[PDB]
């Protein structure tokens, strides 16, 4: 079974877009799946970076970044738990020996209610929940749109937490933090590691180091084209769209780097890049 | 309230549980199955009776020839059991069949018959069954193992994910049947629904449906529910149901009564439903889009004009909602279709349906049967009808048709014989409803679908393939058929059947060998299922789907006995309480329940009855009357288990035991054992070999006694009275006055079989054990066998161990036994091997059994008798003669020098050639009988004569003593005549016996009456006369032998073989043993009174492989020498009978709720003093299996000894003689002797024999050739850069002929070379490769 | 080594990847979704208590599961 360093300039874009405005104004990504385009000046993607959860902005939608804003953030080990909703917090369920104990940064100066688990604590508190309920300024739960369900915000063990009880909370709020390949390993791997069998998707790979682009538009493979720093060009290549391009328009790539992923087969390594990199592999 | 014989030894009995069903006679399952194979059976049920019904009566060609049936008869054999062991006949018994050959008139019918004649026709040889289910075939005692192979009927079967790499799952459907053309269902992964007939062509599975007279509104009316949309004056109203709506898309807005209850886009929850169903919505009002998608049933014309508007089963669009607006319909029917639950098949089925209606359809099925052969309405007609429709062509047996309406959900479990209608449309909406989610789909291992035949069916099978090769030749023979000349038995021929029928007994992958080394190998050979054979599944083909185990074993055949290795799981041994059903599928035991009570009427259940019910589990504590201890209890309802309320078990199992065999239900402590564990205790307890003195079972586990007496060993009472002569031979029971017959009473004889040879070369020996003078009740053993011991199983014998490392000798698993084990000779056991010395007829002449050897003094020659066989008794041994045998070799064909050397000393050069058949190399014996053979062409010799002789007075005295019997029991019935009216008392005591028949008597039907009486004397006389004729007759005739065999001499050696290094041991509970190092006594362990602990294991063995079995074993063993030794004390010291009274009382009461209690109150003063004398070497203790004596149980009973409650004592090393830190366990644990002895194993060739096509080694003695240098080992060699070693393991050693024997001239001069040349085998390889065209030559350069 | 002990490890080899491929199943870390993956339905309270970050409604779950059932 720690931030994105943007290198160009051009327009940003966003696709699955969703995030909400923070306190801050940061226009802070709650959406996974949304990713990141750096685009040039043609209307074309010159790059990606796929979006972490609860990630942190300064830049949006069509406008230009230039190489070396770091806009993507992402706490590399933490894992947001960003709040949409807008009001006032109490804490119920959070009972020293029971849900949470009493833990106090001295480094920080505030203490830190950090969610223990279900190993830490006893039978005085054994099936309680450490729950964060939101409030409006009445002392009632602030209820989060869409629902008759109120807001309270649900805390597993070991979750590290920012602010206290009487902290006003907002959109893109962190109140807690939690921390952050199939490798087949049987005799018959081994078996078809030596037969060297061409493995289900291959993870396409270049031909030749030069610059690219895009060809003839989708017979079925849509066509990846390449051109040297000046010799033979005429190769442009078939590829199932079925499965994603790691290639942009206009890259100069070196023979042997992945356009596409997979475990990329032998015959590909051993007539691309030699002999020694092909062993290595194996 | 026991017996006066099971006070020999009461066992001390824990056990919580009340047994409510005794053991059933364990070889239920061949004896009842022979049983309805042979017998005259006034039905035509299943016999001899179905063949002969089946295949007769013998119509000609229709020419008014036939031959009949009338009835059977199973004559009694010429040479009963232990004579066709003696001699090597196959124990058969001769068939006899009444065939009545009829010949109607020419121009009639059925006009007057002309003639009947009536003649009875031999036919074969069935070879009857021993009272042990084990037949006699040639000499050797042989077992039909039952088979398990699939019931004919139904099977809804997966073969899901690897096809078609989606994923997607195939659900196919098969009607097997008994005899006839199959029928399959399956899916494809595009989803259309296909059929097959045999397995050709696949087809629209719509086809056969169209073929069973079915147009597509009646076919889209079975497959489909209906949905009705209505025009209502405004735009396409729809029905509402209101559950069609679950998990759905509400694309639509769904209001009601202009309200709004469900809203569009979303889906349709449980909440949605659940207020459609409470605001009462029937009608909704969805726009024209939701039907533009639906699909429409019934046909749709043009009222006007009879034009087709939409065909049955089309997708409506708005046009065609348009176009039948106009022509006067507000009913619309659609189906109702959907993703998850009731999905479109049978309609996108129809769509790939090519056909359009019926006669094209049985067009087609005539054209996918059978190419070339050009469609026809009538050809059509009959083909499809006699493939599922014709009581001739195709068959479900009743087991056929009970499977088949056991797996649809039917009613009738027994019924018609051919398919219908409703069969396949069962089948097919059984199908689809499997693919839509409600269903599952039953895998193979389930034995609902594993039928057991056994040696009844499986020969009743053989006989019939027997009668149809030979109405072949009776239909032929009768195509010649002249009426009144051939009668009934030149039509056929007798040999036939008999070849078939011995092929099955005697060459089958079933009629094996009995395992019989031990008593509980063959009751666990007999008890065996088998999935192999002529009709199961081989392992190629399957598979490892059937090598698992499947939650319907439960009872059924036992998951921890099962033959580990290359078939696994493929040799399912038959539970303890299992039983074959009426049908045939395995049943088991169950109690009753009625409303909240545990009944105590047992009641069978088969396996495809069982999950529709809940059973409950034996280990549920109940409370005094039949009502559970709680309201709650663990139970087991389809295939789960879990806690059900007391008010819902139906049924609860019988006992404790019944999840296991008779293998693994002997291995006390069980329950504490990892399944593999007690698979391989079990596996190595079916192999112990019967020491010479065999204790018992020091702690047992209750079915050891059940073991014992119900297998054949044991020599059990046929009824209870004294015993008024025992003898190392023979018992002779005097029946009591009430178990004794009207008519000549008489006594009961038994006589015992002593020392003898068991297939496994082991003796099968048997002694007495009750004693002169002394009772018997009826069904009590008088002679235990090999390994019982009054009449309680055992198999190995009991010692001490301590678990100990004790110096490396027991590394890995090997065992260090102390000298005390072997110097009383406790494992010594026997074995009785068979050597043969034929004498055979060549071309030169006939071999001689002379005494007379050439180039061998009188020294080997001392052993001999007058005529070359050796006498009854010498003690042979390695390498000595026990037959002298020459050969005639003519041209003696002198050489060089060697003549010269005939010539120097004038040594008359023999024209014979010594043969004499010599010991093999390594035995060492007693030879306890021989026996001479001889064909009846020959002049028997001096030895053969007494041979005769000394068998015929045996003979003799043995009939005349049964004579005595006889005429006892009728002088018996004279005196049961006098009796009544004038019996004169004594007066017939004082005269002699034989002057009775002249004693007077009034001429009444009395007189009459002894008048008749001394008839039947006189007719015992003659008949007595006559008999021992033939048994002297049977004597004196020569044998019968093999073509060209003059005389066979067979001498039984029995060597006695001890132990030594190597002998494999082993406890039950699976842990093996090579014992390593036969210790002196001085230098073992020894506890602190001073004791030498026996064996000792190691203790690295207990953890690792959790059989940690062994160590409660060891601990309730201790306990038991415990209570031993101080009945040992109370004996010695010799107490009284009170204090040994009261003392074995405290032992058999000992505390926790038992079902033992004894008090010993009852035993006379003399039985507690012999029940003492059978404790005094250790108080036996049961243990039933899952049921066991838990901890504290045993720390209680070893506190009622001496012994220290831990189990451990401290041990002190016997030769330095300082304590063992950290005290060690000690205790009394039941040592098998398995069967794989060392000089068994051993091997050693220099030079032998060779093989004849390729110069290679080839022994045979004891595989008297090198190790097989395989590949592997070729492999190794050139690894390390060794490659003189291999030119010569494969040169010089093995083949190159003249390599060899130059390397042996060099090894006796003292030169260690080698001279290789080139191997033989390839030079055969360029010879065979040149045979072909293909000139292959070796460059000379 | 014996028979026996290859077959144990077997047995844990075997136990051990069903168990910890049910336990990768079950998410225990809270990503708090409010409502559907696909259908939009609120998740309760309880639901969402219990599996913390679970993205579907019951039904859909359900749905799912049964579509999956037949093993795609
Ligand atoms: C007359 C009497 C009828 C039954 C009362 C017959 C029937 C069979 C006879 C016995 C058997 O032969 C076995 C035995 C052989 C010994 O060697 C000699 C004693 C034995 C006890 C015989 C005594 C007696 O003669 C018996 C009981
Ligand atoms: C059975 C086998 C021993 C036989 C030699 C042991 C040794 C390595 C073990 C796996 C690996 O640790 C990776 C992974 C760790 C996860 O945490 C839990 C599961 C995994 C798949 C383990 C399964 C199993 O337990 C393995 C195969
Ligand atoms: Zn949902």
């Amino acid at each position: 079974g720690s931030s994105i360093q943007v290198k160009n300039k051009g327009s940003i874009k966003l696709s699955n877009v969703k995030s909400v405005v923070n306190s801050s104004g940061k226009l802070v990504i709650t959406s996974r799946n949304t990713e990141l385009k750096l685009i040039d000046e043609f209307g074309r993607t010159k790059e990606s970076y796929k979006v972490p959860y609860g990630a942190v902005l300064a830049k949006g939608d069509g406008e230009q970044v230039a190489g070396g804003e770091t806009v993507a953030n992402w706490d590399p080990h933490t894992m947001p738990v960003i709040t949409e909703v807008s009001g006032f917090v109490r804490f119920t369920d959070m009972i020293d020996g029971q849900t949470i104990t009493r833990q106090t940064d001295e480094l920080t100066g505030l203490s830190s209610l950090v969610v223990l688990d279900s190993a830490e604590r006893t039978a005085g508190g054994k099936d309680l929940r450490p729950a964060l309920k939101i409030v409006d300024a009445q002392g009632n739960d602030v209820l989060i749109p869409g629902t008759d369900m109120p807001a309270q915000y649900f805390l597993p063990g070991k979750a590290i937490v920012q602010l206290e009880d009487g902290v006003q909370i907002s959109s893109g709020d962190t109140l807690a933090r939690i921390p952050q390949k199939d490798i087949t390993g049987g005799l018959p791997r081994v078996a078809d590691l030596f037969e060297a069998r061409r493995p289900k998707e291959p993870a396409i790979l270049a031909e030749i180091s030069g610059i690219v682009s895009f060809g003839k538009e989708t017979k079925g493979k849509r066509r990846l084209v390449i051109t040297p720093v000046d010799g033979s060009d005429p190769y442009e290549e078939m590829i199932p769209k079925w499965r994603q391009l790691n290639v942009f328009e206009g890259e100069r790539v070196e023979r042997g780097d992945v356009i596409s992923d997979g475990p990329e087969a032998p015959h590909d390594i051993l007539r691309l890049r030699g002999v020694h990199a092909v062993t290595r592999y194996i | 309230v026991y017996s006066y014989t099971e006070k020999k030894r009461i066992r001390k009995d824990f056990g919580k549980r009340p047994q409510v069903l005794d053991v059933p006679y364990l070889l239920s399952i061949q004896l009842d199955s022979f049983q309805k194979f042979i017998e005259q059976d006034p039905e035509g049920q299943y016999g001899l009776e179905a063949a002969f019904r089946s295949v007769f009566p013998i119509q000609s060609y229709s020419g008014n020839s036939e031959l009949q049936y009338v009835s059977y008869r199973l004559g009694e054999p010429v040479f009963d059991v232990q004579e066709c062991q003696i001699r090597g006949v196959t124990y058969s018994a001769p068939l006899r069949v009444k065939l009545r050959l009829v010949i109607y008139e020419r121009e009639a019918p059925e006009g007057t018959v002309k003639d009947i004649k009536e003649q009875e026709v031999y036919m074969g040889e069935i070879p009857l069954m021993t009272d042990n289910g084990t037949f006699v075939i040639n000499g050797t005692e042989r077992v039909i193992v039952s088979q398990l192979h699939r019931s004919p009927g139904v099977f809804f079967d997966s073969d899901k994910g690897k096809t078609h790499s989606s994923g997607k799952v195939l659900y196919n459907a098969r009607i097997i049947p008994y005899r006839g053309s199959w029928l399959d269902f399956e899916f494809d992964p595009k989803d259309n629904l296909f059929v097959r007939i045999d397995r050709r062509r696949k087809l629209p599975a719509t086809i056969i449906l169209r073929a069973l007279n079915y147009t597509t509104e009646q076919i889209l009316d079975l497959f489909f529910e209906k949905v009705i949309f209505e025009i209502r004056d405004n735009k396409l109203q729809m029905e509402l149901v209101p559950e069609r709506l679950r998990g759905e898309t509400a694309s639509f807005d769904i209001e009601a009564n202009g309200k709004v209850y469900v809203e569009k886009g979303r889906r349709i929850t449980a909440r949605h439903i659940r207020q459609l169903e409470k605001d009462d919505v029937k009608l909704i009002e969805v726009p024209v889009e939701y039907i533009a998608g639906k699909v429409v049933a019934k046909d749709y014309i043009d009222e006007s004009t009879g034009e087709l508007i939409c065909a049955a089963n089309m997708e409506l669009s708005l046009d065609l909602l348009a176009k039948l607006s106009q022509s006067g319909h507000k009913r619309i029917e659609t189906l109702f279709t959907n993703d998850l639950d009731h999905g479109p098949y049978i309609s996108e089925t129809l769509r790939v349906d090519p056909t359009n209606d019926r006669l094209s359809a049985l067009v087609e099925i005539y054209r996918m049967m059978r190419p070339g052969e050009p469609p026809t309405r009538e050809a059509a007609e009959s083909l499809f009808e006699n493939l599922f429709f014709s009581e001739d062509r195709y068959d479900l047996s009743a087991v056929g048709r009970m499977k088949f309406n056991r797996s649809l959900l039917r009613e009738e479990i027994e019924g018609s014989g051919i398919l219908s209608k409703d069969d396949i449309i069962d089948v097919m909406k059984k199908l689809i409803d499997i693919r839509n989610g409600k269903g599952e789909v039953d895998d193979i291992d389930h034995l609902g679908n594993r039928r057991i035949r056994s040696v009844g069916e499986m020969a009743e099978n053989q006989f019939r393939v027997g009668l149809v090769r030979v109405e072949r030749a009776v239909k032929e023979r009768l195509s010649l058929g002249d009426l009144d000349t051939l009668m009934p038995q030149d039509m056929i021929n007798a040999k036939p059947i008999s070849a078939a029928v011995k092929e099955f007994f005697g060459s089958s992958q079933l009629s094996q060998f009995m395992d019989q080394n031990n008593p509980l190998s063959e009751i666990t050979h007999k008890r065996r299922i088998s999935a192999l054979g002529p009709g199961g599944l081989t392992r190629e083909r399957a598979g490892f789907e059937v090598r698992d185990v499947h939650p319907t074993h439960y009872g059924r055949v036992c998951p921890i006995e099962t033959p580990e290795g290359p078939n696994i799981g493929l040799i399912n041994s038959l539970s303890v309480y299992a039983q074959t059903n009426e049908y045939g599928f395995l049943e088991t035991p169950y109690r009753k329940v009625t409303d909240g009570v545990v009944t105590d009427e047992i009641h069978y259940l088969s396996a495809i009855e069982e999950g529709n019910y809940v059973i409950a589990q034996a280990n549920s504590n109940l409370d005094e009357e039949g009502h559970f201890v709680e309201d709650l209890v663990t139970c087991r309802s389809k295939g789960e288990s879990s806690l059900f309320s007391r008010d819902q078990v139906d049924y609860m199992d019988v006992s404790t035991q019944q999840v296991v065999s008779v293998g693994a239900s002997l291995i006390p402590f069980l329950e504490h054992d990892d399944a593999n564990r007690a698979l391989m205790g079990a596996n190595m307890q079916r192999q112990a070999v019967p020491t010479l003195r065999a204790d018992k079972p020091l702690v047992g586990t209750g079915m050891e006694r059940a073991v014992a007496v119900d297998s054949g060993v044991t020599a059990v009472a046929k009824r209870g009275g004294v015993v008024q002569y025992v003898d190392a031979s023979r018992i002779v029971i005097k029946v009591n006055e009430d178990e004794m017959y009207p008519g000549e009473a008489g006594i009961d004889i038994y006589n015992l079989t002593k020392y003898t040879r068991s297939n496994q070369n082991t003796c099968i020996n048997q002694m007495p054990c009750v004693s002169l003078g002394e009772p018997v009740e009826r069904g009590d053993v008088l002679a235990d066998g090999p390994s019982t011991d009054l009449g309680e199983l055992a198999l190995g014998q009991n010692m001490r161990v301590a678990f100990m490392p004790w110096n490396g000798y027991n590394f890995e698993d090997s065992i260090l036994v102390s000298e005390r084990v072997v110097q009383e000779d406790r494992f010594t056991t026997i074995h009785i091997q068979e050597l043969a010395c034929v004498s055979r007829d060549t071309k030169l002449g006939p071999e001689e059994i002379t005494a007379d050897i050439p180039n061998v003094g009188e020294a080997a020659l001392s052993k001999l008798d007058e005529s070359g066989i050796v006498y009854i008794g010498a003690e042979v041994t390695g390498g000595d003669i026990l037959v002298g045998k020459v050969t005639p070799k003519g041209e003696t064909q002198l050489t060089p020098e060697e003549k010269l050397l005939r010539a120097i000393f004038g040594e008359k050069a023999s024209d014979v050639k010594d043969s004499s058949l010599r010991v093999p190399n390594g035995v060492s014996g007693t030879v306890i009988d021989v026996q001479v053979f001889t064909r009846d062409g020959v002049e028997k010799d001096k030895r053969a004569l007494e041979i005769e002789e000394m068998q015929l007075k045996q003979a003799k005295k043995d009939l005349s003593e049964e004579l005595q019997i006889l005429e006892a029991g009728l002088f018996s019935r004279i005196r049961a005549v006098l009796v009544a009216g004038g019996v004169e008392a004594e007066k017939l005591d004082k005269l002699p016996r034989d002057r009775w028949l002249e004693l007077g008597l009034t001429d009444e039907e009395k007189q009459n009456q002894l008048e008749q009486l001394a008839e039947q004397y006189d007719e015992l006389k003659h008949e007595f006369e006559k008999k021992l004729e033939a048994k002297r007759r049977k004597i004196t005739q020569g044998d019968d032998l093999a073509p060209g065999v003059l005389k066979i001499v067979k001498v039984y050696l029995a060597v006695k073989r001890r132990i030594q290094p190597g002998d494999k041991m082993a406890g039950r509970h699976g842990n093996k043993g090579v014992i390593s190092k036969i210790n002196p006594i001085e230098d073992m362990p020894y506890d602190e009174n001073g004791t030498p602990v026996d064996i000792v294991l190691n203790p690295l063995g207990v953890p690792s492989r959790m059989n940690i079995g062994q160590i409660l074993e060891t601990h309730l063993g201790m306990a038991a020498k415990g209570i031993g030794d101080k009945i040992n004390a109370m004996l010695k010291q010799q107490q009284e009978v009170a204090k040994l009274r009261e003392f074995i009382q405290r032992a058999y009461d000992l505390g926790a709720d038992v079902r033992q209690k004894v008090d010993l109150s009852t035993f006379s003063d003399e039985e507690v003093m012999r029940l003492a004398e059978n404790l005094r070497k250790g108080m036996p203790i049961a243990t039933p299996v899952f049921d066991g004596a838990k901890e504290a149980e045993i720390k209680e009973l070893l506190k009622l000894g001496d012994l220290p409650t831990s189990g451990q004592i401290r041990l002190y090393d016997g030769r330095t003689g300082e304590q063992f830190e950290r005290p060690v366990t000690v205790g009394y644990m039941y040592m098998l002797k398995l069967n794989h002895l060392v000089d068994d194993k051993m091997h050693a060739r220099s030079t032998g024999s060779y093989s004849l096509v390729t110069q290679q080694p080839l022994g045979g003695k004891a595989q008297f050739g090198g190790q097989r240098f395989g590949e592997m080992e070729v492999w190794a060699l050139e690894a390390y850069g060794a490659a003189y070693t291999l030119q010569e393991m494969l040169t010089v050693k093995s083949d190159d002929v003249n390599g060899r024997t130059k390397m042996y001239k060099n090894i006796v001069d003292g030169n260690h070379q080698m001279e290789p040349g080139m191997p033989e085998s390839f030079n055969v390889l360029l010879k065979e490769i040149r045979s072909l065209g293909i000139n292959i030559e070796l460059e000379d350069e | 080594s014996d028979e026996a002990d290859e077959a144990y490890s077997v047995t844990e080899q075997l136990t051990m990847t069903g168990i910890n491929r049910i336990r990768q199943k079950i998410n225990a870390h809270g990503i708090p979704v409010y409502l559907c993956e696909a259908c939009g339905n609120p998740i309760p309270e309880a639901r969402r208590k219990i599996f913390p970050g679970v993205t579907l409604c019951v039904e859909c779950q359900a749905y799912q599961e049964r579509q999956r059932k037949h093993y795609a």
